[PDB]
Formats: C-alpha cells, structure tokens, sequence
C-alpha cells in the first residue's frame, strides 16, 4: 500500500436497512390463515395505507383485529411486531395536581403581595440585630396570580441561526469543561504521586487515601477518570486506587496525561469547522424582519390563505349578523388606488419577467403582455395611449378587439366584475405588489434625504455601483428590481444594498421578484381555462356598455355562473371609477349578486325579476 | 411626559473621579451548574480576562474578599436552609427529598459539587465591598460575582441561592439613612423588593419585562405597604425596546427619584440578558445603551455598588461588563480585543461590540407616556429624607 | 505530538522489513550551510519519517471523514463536534499491569 | 374498543373541599372563532393583527387562580358548530387543540369537548344509546339540558353553555371518543400544565324564530 | 512511494497551538502585576531619592 | 500485525523519544 | 404482493430503529408545526414542538436546544440542525494538505500561515523585557 495515496470511501449504510429475512416467513402463516384471495386484499390494502403514513398505529390494530382476532398467538406476535402496547386502562381517575395553591389566601393588598396568616411558625434567625428586624420584614409575601394579562399580543421567538450559534457556544463550553477537569485533576493527582515515590517499600504497601484526596468538590476526579476508562470498567479502576495508590496511580496518570494532548489537539481540528461556520451564520442573523417575512410570505401568498382571510371576513360578518346588533354587511376587503403612476411602474416589472422567462413562447407572451395592458387600461379606466406613453418614454430615458387579445343604470360609474377564483387570485396578487410599491413610495423623498443626509463601512456596494446617488430613491428601487428581476444583480447585494442605504423599513421588497413570477404564471393559466375566457369576455361586454338595467346585471350573473359548476365560487369585485375604490364581496350561490337593498322596494324589484325568469 | 429622543455617543465626565475597588475569587470559574444549564460562572472569568490585558488593574484595587460565613449569611436567610445548604449533595440527595421540596432546591436551581463554595464567593465579595464603601476607602465597589437577586429568605428561586444582594444592602444601612437599588434586568427584581417591601430606609426601583414572564411579579400599581407605601417602582416595558427608548424612560424616572427621594448610596444590577442575542431575554439595547445606565448613575456621585447578575450569552456580556469597567475609570476602551486565551469565543471578527438587530418594537409612546406620568404621580410623597 | 520516527523493533517499517532505522546522529557535525541559515537543529542524518504509520493515520482519519458524510447523506443533518474519544483496549493492558 | 370509565369525584370532591367559596356567574362570553374572548366584549372583529394565520391563540382568557369553581357563560351560534363538525374553515379543529377527557386544559376548544361529551346534531341515534353524561362535571346532574334540538335539520339555534373552571390535574390522557382522539399533556417528560382546567358544566338551547 | 505531506501538516498543527499556551502565562504574569502596583512606583522613588 | 483503523481525528500519540561502542573502539584506534 | 410487505416491515424497522422522531403533524397532516424555541410560558403553545419541556416557573426556557442524538455504525453522534449548511462543506474544511500551493489556496490552512499573530506576542514580550530592565538597573546601584 505504500505507493497509491489514500481516499475516503462513499459510505457504509446504516444497520436498520439491511435486516429482515427472519420475519419474511409469518407472512406466509398469515396468508394461509385468512385463506381467502379479497380478504387478504383489502388486509395488503390496509398494510399499505399505513405505509404510506395515512392512519394512525391503535387504528391499525383495530382494523387487523377485524382480520386476524381470531388467532390469539397471531395476534400477540402482530402487537408485539408493531410495539401496539396494551392500552390496560378503563379504570382511570383524573388525579388531582398537587401544587397550584393548596395553602395560602387571605387578606390581599394590591395585585401581587399578600399577608402571611398569623401562626407561631416562627423561624428564628441568627444574625440579626434589632435594626435587621425592623428594616427586613416577612409579614407579606408576593405570589404570581398570571390576571389575563389584560391585553394580547405575540411572543417573540428566535430566528433560525440564532439558535444555531447558541448550540455553537454550549458546545466549545463542554469541550473547555472537560480538558480543564482534566487538566486539575493531572495536578492532584501529580502531587499525590510524588508523595508516594520517596518512600520505604512497605510504607507503600500499607498506604490508603480516604474518599477526596483533598479536594473540597471531589467527584471531579472520579468523573474525569470514568470518561477517561468508560462507566463499565471505571468504577473498577476508581477503586483500584482506593485501595493500591501505590502501584496503580502511576498508570492512571500517565494516560490523564495522553487524554490531556489529545483532546486539546481534538479541540484545535473542531474549532476549524466551528470557524468556518461562524461568518456565515453570523450577519444573516441580525436581520430578524428581512428573514421572518421571506419565509412568511413564501408560504402565506398562496390560494388558501388570501380566500381563507376574506372567508374569515365573512364568516364573521354573518355570525355577527346572528348577533341583533349590527344590521348587516356590505362589502368584505376594501382598496384605494390613489397614484396610478404605479400601474406602468408594475408593468415597468411585469413584462420585464418575460423577455427574460423562458417557460414560454415569444407569441403567447405578446398574447399575454396584451391580456395585461388591455386589461389594466380596460378596468381601471386610463388610457391605453398613457400606458403606450409610458412605455415609450421610459425605454426613451432608461436607454384591438381583446376578445381575439386571448383567442336602469344610467350614469354608469361602478362597474361589478363578477370573477371564479383565478381571477380573484391574479387581481389581488396584483394588488399585493401595487400597495407595497405605493407604500415603499410614499416617503421616498425624506429616503433621498436620508441617503443624502448620511455625510461621510461596506466598501463593496462603492466598488460595486450599488450604492445610493442623491437620485430618485423609488425610481432607484425600480431600477435595481429590474437589474434582479433580469439577474443583473445576484440576491445579497440587492439586499445589503437596499438595507443600508433606504433603510431596514424596506424589508417588503426582498422578495419582488418571486411575487412577480406569480403573475406572469396565474395571468398565462388565465389564457388556458377557457372557462375564464368566457368569464372575462362577459365581463367586457358588460363593461364596454355605458347603460345597462338591472335585469341584465342578474343575467350576467345567471350566464357568468353558467361556465363555472355549483362546487365553485364566485367573488364580486365593484370597482367604481370616480375615487378607484375597489370592493370585493364573498357571493354564494343561489342569494343575491350585488349591493344589499337600501330601502325594501329595490328588492321587490329583485324579487319580481329573480324569480321571473 | 414621555419625550422621544435619539442616542448621542458616550461622554466620560471627567469633572467626576473615584477610587474603584473591583473584587474578585480565581476559584469561582471552577464551578459549573451542569451539563447544559443555562447559567455559567465560566461568565465572571473571562470578563476578568478582558479586564487583565486593557492593563485595566492599574486603576483600581484588585481585592479578593473572605469567603462569607454562616452567620452572616443567616442575617437575611433562616439556619434551616443554611444547614441543608451546607450539607445537601450530589452525593447523598435522597436522603433530603422532604426538605429538597421544602427549600426549591432540585428542580430548577440544581445540585452541583461545591455551590456553598460558589453562594459563599458571592456574599463575600458584596459584604466586603459594602463594608469598605461605608469606611471611605473607596467610591465605587464592583462585584461581578455576586447579583443574585431572585433568592428568597427561605427558597432558591431562578439559579439564585443566597441573595447577597440583601446582605450588601443591610451593611449599607448600618452607616446610610438611605439607598435606592436599580435593576436594569430584564427579569423582575422579585428577591430584593420581597426583602424591602414594607420599609422606606431603601427605595427599590425595577426595570422589568412584564406579561407571560418570568417570575410574573413587578406589576405596575406594586408599590409596597404600609410605610414602604411609594417606596417601590416597577417599570414594565415590552418586547424589542431599544436605546433610545429604553434612555429616554430611564434618565427621566433616575433623575426624579434622586431628586425626590434624595438617597444616600447607589445599588446597580446590570444583568446582561437585557441585551441583543441573548438566550433568555427579549430586548434589543447594545453595549453603548447598557452602559449608558451606569454612566449616567455615575454621574450623580454617590457611594455606588455595580452587581452583576444574568446573562446568559457569554462573550456578549463579558464584552459588556469589560466596557463599563473601563468607563467607571472614566476611560474609554478601544473596540480591538487584544489576544486573550477566550479569544475564539469572540468570532467572527473580535471587536468589543454588540450589535443589536432590526426586531420590531412593540412600546409605543402612549404606553410609555401614561406608564411615566402615572409613576410620577404616585412619587409625590417621596420628598423627604 | 511529533512525526512519527522508524525505530528499532517498533513502529511498523522496522518490523514489516521495509526501511532501516533512524541512526541519530552526533551532537556537532558537518551541517549543510543552508540548514545552518534556516536557523536549525538538525537530527536524525537522512529521513527518519517512517511512511507505513503516516498512512495509517491517515486511513484513521479518512474513515472519521467518510463517516461525517455518511451521517450527513443519510440523516441529512450537519455534525455536531465528535466526542472526546477514551481508551481501547489500554484498560486490558491496565489491568494487566496492576494483575 | 371500549370508552374508558373515566372519574372525576376525586377532583369534585377536592374543589368541593378547598374551595368552598359560593358558585357565581363570571360573566358572559360571546365565541368567536379566531381571537379570545373578553368579558365585556368589545366587537369580535375589532383588532386585526398581522406580522408581515393558521395557530390561532385559545378561545378563553386567563381566569387566574383565585377564580375556582366559579362558572362562565358561553354562547354559541350554529355555523360555528357546522363548520368545526364537518372541519370547513375552522383552524381551531384541524389542528385538533384538546388536551384530556372530562376535564381539559384551558387550551381545549370549547366546541371539541362539547363533541366529546356525546352532544351531537340532527336527530338522534335512536339506538342502544349508552348514558350520555353531556355535563359530567356537574355533581347532581352529569347530563343537564334544556329544550330539545328542533325537529328539522338546518335550523338556526343557538346555545348557552355553563362551564366550570377546576383546578390543575397531573395528568391530561388522550381518549378516543365519538372520533375525537384527544391530545395528551402530563407524560412522564411534560412539564405540568400552566393555566387552569374546566368541563362542561351546563347547556341549554336556544331557538331562531 | 507516495508523499502524504506530513511535515507540512504537523507544522500547522504546531504553529496553531503556539499562540493558545503562550496566553495563559502572560494572563498570569498580568494578574501577578497587580499587586505591585501601589509599591514599585513609591520603592523607585524612595531608592532614587536615597541615591541622590 | 494489529493495525487498528477505527474512526479518529487525531492521530495516535507517538511512541516517546548504554552503548559506548564506538567510543571505546576510538580508544583502541588511539 | 410481497413488495408492501418489504416496505411496511422496513418502515416498521426504522421507526424502531430509535431515531428520526415522531412530529406533531396536523389532521390532513400536511401542516407540520414550528419548533418551540423562545417561548417563555406553555399555555397556547402546545402544539409547536419540544415545547412539552417550558414551564412559566422554570427561568430556564432553553431545553428545546439539546441537540438529537443518533445511532450510527456503532456509536452516538449529536446534530446540529438537521433538516425538515450547504454553506460549510467540511469534508473540505477537515483535510490535509496535497501539495505547496494549498498553503495560500486552502482556506483554513491559509487562516494559519497569515495570522499577524506571532508578531504581536514579540512585541508584548520586549515591551516587559524593557520595564523589568528599568527595575534591574534601579536595584543594582542600591547594593
Ligand atoms: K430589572
Ligand atoms: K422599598
Ligand atoms: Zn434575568
């Protein structure tokens, strides 16, 4: 072997996979036992269904008591097999807890201090004088009564590397315990030794040293000694030495003293992985709002949840409605659209995802990048040309029927799209990144301020040309969502960027890019149900009329809820155009479409019509 | 009467100088609670460490006071519980299940060979520095060792023991009419404020978290009985606060009560789990906002008494205790470390800072301005000394 | 700790019949006047290192190295600073040596 | 298999003893199925707190200990029991918060110990109905109704359930019945419960009409 | 044969160790300092004085 | 021979590290 | 078929292996709760995780934080987080040098050979060398 170098092997596999010929034969008894071909079936069948972790383990023996029961040694070994232990219990109290307060309630003043009841278990002290008994007192006590807490709000709890370093810490403490313990106990021991080794030969023989040594807190040695040998053959040793100090302490040393080297030597090659591991985990864990959020709104901006809080919305409505106080419910989720500048600033992102995507082909994306700019320009009332503007425009300084886009009521100023789930889905994905780019807006101009202000660190942002010019600090933010979004700009420069220079109040953005793939995903599956084509071809029918009676706002209802099947949904969203205030109202089936009556006649109207039909 | 405010920087008076006598046992760091308690005194000797090489000793008078004993410890404590905490063991528990039940030794607060040893360290390095401010041989007695404030006169309550805390408060009174104790953890001052409740020769004043906390006392209309009737101050505060907030609820409430209640000497906890990354606490201050609180006690020059107490993150509060020993010596220290041997625990790049983060804070003014308006209401018979 | 050294019935090149013994030389001799600069202290005239006991220890740690990985591939999980290892098979010879 | 005998006089018997102090009405309580509720009531939909929910906090607030055997009026409406019944849009019943078996934490939902005790919807089983004990910690009256549930199915009705509130216990077991598997709290690990503990101390029903 | 580079290992593991041991002496001599602090300045002065 | 890999981080402590031969045989030289 | 049997005795196995735990799922189980660390009282919390060992009477809220242990090829080892650090890969951090250039190209290694560390200590040294020299030189005159 002295030629080739040395290489470390894959791996061996672990023990509890490779053992299991012994019991392949029950299996066979058991068979032949239930003796029939569907019995057995559906018995594999229930095998299976546990093994694919769908019922619980007592439910499982339940189900093969409904086989095999009938065999008690079966029985017993199946039980055993499983580990279902015996649950040999129909005769149990509910014991009582032996604490909480059993003893003490009298007179009390204020929330938390109470009197000691007045009793001859008087305790008598040393040490105090006259002074110490009239200074210290111990008539009250104080006792936690946990009142309500009067209030409500959550419990802070530690962020994921946190908790990482903490272990990091216990651990090089243990690894300093035990070298220093041994490191002591080489000393006492040392000591003892030279007493013995300038002696008379039978003064040895003769010589015992009592439970201690000299060591006020002892049992350190006997501990240090037991990991040295192990806890089977130490106490034999920790006795030996009992016993013989003479010729079995000068062995007991001299390999405290091997132990001594090695685990300092250990210590040293554990504290180069404890190293590495320190400036990574370190940094990210002082950014508490930037970590939180980036899990929580991974996981919360999905169907559920959005249909979940507006459900909640009406679920309490409606049981509060139960309740005689409020009359009822108008409207569950309320927006306001006051900048519309906003809208081309999204599309600023939206289309700029698929010139860069890939998943799709460059004729579907025009198609879409038409569904969304007809869209936008058809519901929320501006011009097409402004967006066209726009658009122009911002490559200039940064340098059609849409029907086949996807192949009384006078005075019209609301307008009511009456939508299934993927529409409500894409909308208030929509939504969601309109109102954190307004509110990332507002204050922009003290950002300016601040990046201004802050008067000469992290020099790689200067070499790099991410830091902040007294620009435009929002349309800066635009611009570096655009570089992520394109990947001009790998993640953690984005954000250390973005924390130092605007603020940790920035936090929202983190994660724009993905929220941006959601809606070049949901508006392509828009295209592809065609259900919903029907839906929003109605829905622009109705719209692009100016004048329109009530009549036919139900049998745009009746003939919207005609593609979508009794099991779904659907949600109204009132969209009127004088304030750009949008509404959504939760609609089942069968009761009414819109607004509630306002006086009872309206809804004589509605009953006459709705049951015309 | 709450008024917001940033966080200035750390100015040293030098107008004001004092003669420090800083205490300190080399066997103390050789007594480990457990496998993985929380609490260490392994704590106490690496701040030593720090304090040995910024050539901190040629400044002060390092002392190394005499063990404590077992009548004075039974000054404030009952001879039950000294004897079974003289005699109670790892070795020989069981013998003891009756009173272990009895004295809340062995649930929480364990069993570990030589913690007589340990609560005997504590009381003696607090009554020697009590006894030496009272003879005028110095202004500033610091005891890192001691700050267990959560004993009882007959239990062990939170890892404490012996509550030394009270054995230096009494020295104290034998010379002083008056003393105020502050404590700035992040846990309620339970022990001491029990012991002194219904006295006004102490004024207790507590800067605590409150809600579903450890140990659930320190509630806001808690303000003693009887005679002590005002004489106590509990300051529950919130998740997250920080240094400017947590400043500008502080050296308010500090100045009025050493304008009101005019004290004689000084008591200062400075446990460090009121700090940012720690294991067991929930406020965000850094090491420039810790200190500030003794700064600013400082500056008022009076005998002044500096306990540690909690903390349970090592190298945070070793750093943070080594910077407000510096500046009790009116000297700011630079933020390198030097090369100790604790110096890995230090990563990753061993400087003298602790650092907060961007956890949200949940004290709004309003809370803040009734709680401060409601305590200075109530302080208005705390005039005369 | 030190480089370990081909003796005379030991370690392994000796015994295996590999490679000859380490011959320490005397104190005061012709030295290379290159070693003379780097500073020196020179022993052991012509390299003592036995190679069979390097490989050894090495084996030892590539066995502790595959053994990381394996929990890492099968647990899916980070390592957790090894434990402080005590003796073998010493305590046989222990006991021996007091009986 | 079998539903356990399950005793509770040995805890009856000890809130008998050394809490003596005269049963009185706390107040009343309005259930809401996504916040806690107080005592006067502020409207349910008040606060909406958001952390930018799926663990909504338990129902009832910390009575605190000096509050023993004194009882609490709850109401409920019937889309809050349809909805925890057939597990649509109620987190409180898929995350299956009960602890215990004729006396439970005060982190059990209201509305899965009503389940618990055998009280069901619609018409009843009209079998060998084994004695149903849908107040068991009621001393006199382990099964105290009033009214009767109405005779078509969809009705609005509404109930007022009286519950006692009953010191610590050991041990919380998981039992199975009327398929709800309890959780358990109080094993040989668990560290003892914190708050109090309560059971079903009366119901009445209320009609719509 | 092969060359497993042991000198070169053996030498980190040296040059690592150096800095750690060092420290606790010099930590010790520190703290043996501080008692000499408030009696070596007055002995130079006192011995300078008597010498001149 | 009894080479024991087994798993370890360290290596194992080295072996530590009368004959007046040549000396005696200088004198018989001189 | 006899494949279920192989794997529901393979799964009957490695739950009894002693590892790899049981977690408190939801009832459709596909919401698995978060770890309970940082959490001071219980009531409300039950159904995170190791939460079964925090009390609001025990200042020691930090049980949850003791590192699972695991059987394997013979012996006990601890985790550090284990799933539910592709940053630090150490079968990199912990190995020996293969050549010259691993001295500047290794980055532990490197961490060694570029510490300004042995220079510093010279320094301290010379800095006591020269006071005690003062002291010697004023004793010497006295005798
Ligand atoms: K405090
Ligand atoms: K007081
Ligand atoms: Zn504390």
């Amino acid at each position: 072997p002295s030629i080739v170098p040395v290489v470390p092997e894959p791996t061996e596999p672990i023990e509890n996979n490779i053992s299991l010929n012994e019991e392949v034969t029950f299996f066979e008894k058991a068979k032949r036992y239930i003796g029939n071909k569907h019995l057995y079936t559906e018995f594999l069948k229930i095998l299976n269904l546990y093994s694919q972790d769908i019922l619980d383990l007592d439910d499982l023996v339940e189900k093969v008591d409904f086989y095999l029961g009938s065999n008690k040694e079966l029985f017993t070994w199946f039980k055993n097999f499983v580990g279902y232990q015996e649950k040999t219990k129909c005769i149990e109290n509910i014991v009582h807890e032996k604490h909480r307060l059993d003893l003490d309630l009298c007179e009390a003043f204020g929330p938390s201090y109470k009197r000691l009841p007045k009793s001859d278990t008087f305790m008598p002290c040393s040490g105090r004088d006259d002074m110490c008994w009239e200074v210290l007192n111990d008539e009250w006590v104080g006792h936690p009564v946990w009142a309500s807490e009067d209030s409500g709000f959550i419990a802070h709890r530690k962020n994921q590397y946190e908790e990482t370093l903490f272990k990091i810490e216990e651990e090089r403490h243990e690894y300093d315990f035990y070298i220093e313990s041994n490191l002591r106990t080489i000393q006492c021991l040392e000591t003892i030794v030279n007493k013995i080794e300038n002696m008379t030969e039978n003064e040895k023989a003769n010589f015992k040293l009592p439970p201690g040594l000299g060591h006020t807190s002892m049992t350190i040695y006997k501990k240090v000694i037991r990991k040295v040998y192990d806890k089977e053959r130490g106490f034999e040793i920790i006795d030996a030495l009992h016993e013989h100090p003479a010729v079995t302490a000068p062995v007991v040393l001299k390999r405290l003293k091997q132990k001594d080297e090695e685990w300092r030597r250990a210590q040293r090659e554990w504290n180069k992985v404890w190293r590495e591991l320190e400036q990574k985990v370190f940094f990210k864990s002082l950014d508490h709002l930037g970590l939180t959020f980036k899990q929580a709104d991974k996981k919360l901006l999905t169907t559920k949840q959005l249909i979940s809080e507006i459900s909640s919305i009406k679920v309490d409505q409606t049981n509060k409605k139960i309740h005689w106080l409020t009359p009822k419910p108008k409207s569950q989720l309320d927006f306001d659209f006051p900048d519309k500048n906003i809208f081309y600033d999204i599309l600023c992102l939206a289309d700029t995802f698929i010139t860069h995507t890939t998943a799709y082909s460059n004729p579907d994306k025009e198609r879409l990048k038409d569904l969304l700019k007809y869209f936008i320009s058809l519901f929320f009332s501006i011009s097409f040309e402004k967006i066209e503007e726009s658009l122009y425009s911002h490559k200039q300084n940064v340098s059609m029927s849409l029907l086949d886009i996807l192949h009384i009521i006078q005075n019209r100023s609301i307008f009511n799209l009456f939508a299934n789930t993927n529409i409500y889905i894409f909308f208030r994905h929509w939504t969601t990144i309109y109102e954190r780019l307004l509110e990332i807006k507002q204050m922009n101009e003290r950002v300016t301020k601040e990046i201004n202000t802050r008067s000469t660190l992290s020099s790689q942002l200067s070499e790099m040309g991410l830091d902040f010019v007294g620009e435009d600090a929002y349309k800066q933010v635009l611009r570096l969502s655009r570089r992520l979004i394109n990947g001009d700009l790998e993640h953690q420069w984005f954000e250390e960027s973005l924390r130092q220079a605007y603020n940790n109040k920035a936090f929202k953005l983190y994660t724009i890019d993905k929220v941006t793939q959601s809606l070049v995903k949901h508006a392509h599956t828009l295209m592809t149900d065609a259900k919903t084509a029907e839906i929003m071809a109605l829905f622009v029918k109705d719209r692009n009329a100016s004048t329109t009676s009530a009549k036919d706002q139900i049998i745009y209802r009746l003939q919207v809820r005609s593609h979508m099947s009794n099991t779904e949904n659907m949600f109204r969203i009132e969209f009127d155009k004088r304030t750009l205030h949008v509404s959504i109202q939760y609609i089942a089936l069968d009761d009414l479409t819109l607004k509630e009556p306002k006086a009872d006649e309206d809804k004589w109207k509605y009953y006459v019509t709705s049951y015309a039909l | 009467v709450y008024e917001a405010t940033p966080f200035d920087p750390i100015t040293v008076k030098p107008s004001d100088k004092r003669r420090v006598a800083y205490f300190y046992d080399a066997d103390v760091g050789n007594y480990a609670y457990g496998a993985g308690h929380p609490m260490k005194p392994h704590r106490i000797r690496m701040a030593h460490s720090l304090i040995m090489n910024y050539g901190l000793y040629k400044k002060m008078e390092i002392y190394r006071a005499k063990p404590a004993t077992k009548q004075e410890m039974c000054q404030f404590h009952t001879d039950e519980y000294i004897d079974f905490l003289s005699r109670v063991t790892p070795d020989n528990l069981e013998m003891f299940k009756r009173e272990s039940v009895k004295f809340n030794v062995g649930d929480d607060c364990p069993v570990f060979d030589g913690l007589y040893e340990y609560c005997s360290i504590s009381g003696g390095g607090s009554m020697e520095g009590a006894a030496r401010l009272n003879r005028g041989k110095c202004d500033v007695a610091v005891n890192y060792a001691g700050g267990l404030h959560h004993a009882k006169k007959s239990e062990a309550s939170g890892f404490c023991y012996l509550n030394d805390i009270v054995l230096g408060i009494i020295e104290l009174l034998r010379y002083h009419p008056r003393v105020l104790y502050i404590d700035i953890d992040v846990h309620h001052g339970d022990g001491v404020e029990e012991a002194f409740y219904t006295t006004d020769r102490v004024m207790t004043c507590s800067f605590h978290k409150y809600g579903e906390f450890f140990p659930g006392t320190g509630e806001l209309r808690d303000i003693g009985v009887g005679a002590g009737k005002n004489y106590a101050v509990n300051v529950p505060l919130r998740d997250g606060i920080d240094d400017a907030t947590y400043r500008s609820v502080f050296e308010p409430v500090i100045k009025k009560i050493m304008e009101w209640y005019q004290p004689s000497a000084v008591v200062l906890q400075c446990g460090g789990d009121s700090l940012s990354g720690d294991r067991l606490g929930c406020f965000n201050l850094s090491m420039e906002g810790h200190a500030n609180c003794v700064n600013y006690v400082k500056s008022f020059g009076i005998p002044m008494m500096v306990v540690g107490g909690g903390g349970y993150t090592m190298r945070n509060v070793a750093r943070t205790w080594c910077f407000e020993t510096g500046l009790l010596n009116n000297v700011v220290l630079d933020k390198d470390l030097p090369y100790n041997e604790y110096y890995e625990y230090y990563g990753p790049d061993y400087k003298l800072s602790v650092r907060p983060s961007n956890m949200f804070n949940v004290n709004t003014p309003e809370y803040l301005d009734k709680v401060m308006t409601n305590i200075f209401a109530n302080l208005e018979n705390t005039k005369y000394a | 700790y030190h480089v370990p050294i081909k003796l005379d019935n030991k370690t392994l090149s000796c015994i295996t019949g590999y490679a000859s013994a380490a011959q320490l030389c005397y104190p005061g001799e012709p030295v290379a006047e290159d070693l003379a600069c780097e500073s020196i202290e020179y022993r052991y005239r012509a390299n003592p290192v036995d190679k069979l006991e390097v490989i050894v220890d090495r084996m030892r740690l590539n066995n502790e190295i595959s053994d990381l990985e394996g929990l890492r591939k099968y647990f899916h999980s980070f390592p957790g600073a090894p434990e402080l290892n005590p003796l073998r098979d010493s305590e046989i010879n222990d006991d021996f040596h007091q009986w | 298999y079998d539903l356990p005998n399950v005793s509770s006089q040995s805890v009856l018997a000890f809130t008998e003893k050394h809490y003596p102090n005269k049963l009185k009405n706390l107040g009343t309580l309005y259930y809401n199925r996504f916040k806690e509720g107080s005592f006067d009531e502020d409207s349910t939909s008040y606060s909406d707190r958001h952390s930018f929910n799926t663990l909504p906090p338990p129902f009832l607030p910390a009575i605190g200990i000096q509050n023993i055997n004194n009882i609490a009026t709850l109401k409920i409406t019937y889309e809050d029991i349809q909805a925890s019944f057939n597990n649509i849009e109620s987190p409180r019943k898929r995350n299956n918060e009960i602890w215990g078996c004729d006396i439970y934490s005060d982190d059990s939902d209201p509305i899965l110990v009503l389940r618990h005790c055998g009280f069901k919807i619609g018409a009843p089983s009209g079998g060998s109905f084994h004695k149903l004990r849908r107040t068991p910690v009621n001393v006199t009256n382990q099964d105290n109704v009033t009214g009767n549930l109405p005779l078509l199915e969809g009705t609005p009705f509404d109930l007022e359930v009286e519950l006692l509130f009953l010191p610590t216990l050991q041990k919380y077991p998981s039992v199975k019945r009327f398929d709800i598997t309890s959780r358990e709290w109080g094993s040989e690990a668990t560290v003892i419960h914190d708050g109090l503990s309560y059971g079903i101390y009366s119901i009445v029903i209320k009609q719509r009409l | 044969p092969a060359n497993l580079f042991p000198g070169l290992n053996d030498i980190t593991d040296v040059l690592e160790e150096f800095p750690l041991a060092t420290s606790r002496y010099l930590t010790l001599l520190h703290e043996i300092d501080a008692k000499c602090v408030h009696s070596m300045p007055n002995l130079n002065e006192r011995i300078d004085k008597f010498l001149k | 021979i009894p080479v024991r890999p087994e798993i370890d981080l360290d290596p194992s402590i080295v072996p530590v590290v009368i004959s007046l031969n040549e000396e005696v045989t200088f004198f018989e030289k001189a | 078929e006899s494949n279920i049997i192989s794997t529901f005795t393979r799964r009957i196995i490695k739950e009894k292996s002693g590892n790899y735990q049981v977690l408190k799922r939801s009832l459709d189980g596909k919401l698995i709760y978060p770890e309970a660390t940082g959490i001071s009282s219980n009531r409300g919390n039950k159904l995170l995780q190791r939460s079964e060992v925090v009390t609001r009477r025990d200042l020691n809220n930090s049980k949850p934080m003791i590192e699972q242990t695991v059987f394997y090829n013979g012996s006990e080892h601890r985790l550090l987080q284990t799933n539910i650090s592709k940053l630090v890969n150490v079968k990199e951090i912990l190995t020996p040098i293969l050549s010259l250039g691993d001295i500047i190209n290794h980055k532990t290694i490197s961490r060694t050979f570029s510490s300004p560390i042995l220079k510093n200590l010279a320094l301290q040294i010379i800095l006591m060398i020269e006071k005690e020299q003062m002291s010697v030189v004023r004793y010497s005159q006295f005798l």
